[PDB]
């Protein structure tokens, strides 16, 4: 199935995930893809946040699913 | 498709309807008591810039989109 991943720099990034997809799995691409590490990514989705030892299906999170993807930004 | 990230204290909220008849200030109010933003000792940082007073812009100016994103920073260690 395919998600939906909407950056704060405002980029619409299509991802290819499973059900049985863990969280961690998804940050490993998109680390692979927007080179961030996967420490500074901080998934959110529908105002629930995700935690790398989860899967997909553990949030309900199914195809088409808008994720907000926040980075932990040590300065400002 | 509001994401608001309270980065300051871990808190990230869900995402919030907005339109462009919507005033800006009608918006910070809910940031202000909701997110627990305020004018006085907390920054705004829009997107990748800071709310600044030159910046009296309403939504429909500063350039809503489909993603409006609003980050909460500041303080003390930041501003």
């Amino acid at each position: 199935m395919q998600i939906f991943v909407k950056t704060l720099t405002g980029k619409c990034i299509t991802l290819e995930v499973e059900p049985s997809d863990t969280i961690e799995n998804v940050k490993a691409k998109i680390q692979d893809k927007e080179g961030i590490p996967p420490d500074q990514q901080r998934l959110i989705f529908a105002g629930k946040q995700l935690e790398d030892g989860r899967t997909l299906s553990d949030y309900n999170i199914q195809k088409e699913s808008t994720l907000h993807l926040v980075l932990r930004l040590r300065g400002g | 498709d509001l994401t608001i990230s309270n980065e300051l204290t871990g808190e990230i909220y869900g995402p919030i309807e907005v339109s462009e008849d919507m005033a800006l200030t009608d918006l910070i109010a809910l940031l202000q008591a909701d997110c627990g933003f305020d004018k006085t000792k907390h920054d705004l940082y829009y997107n990748m810039d800071i709310l600044d007073s030159n910046r009296t812009q309403s939504l429909k100016e500063l350039g809503l989109k489909t993603d409006d994103l609003l980050l909460i920073r500041g303080k003390i260690s930041n501003s």
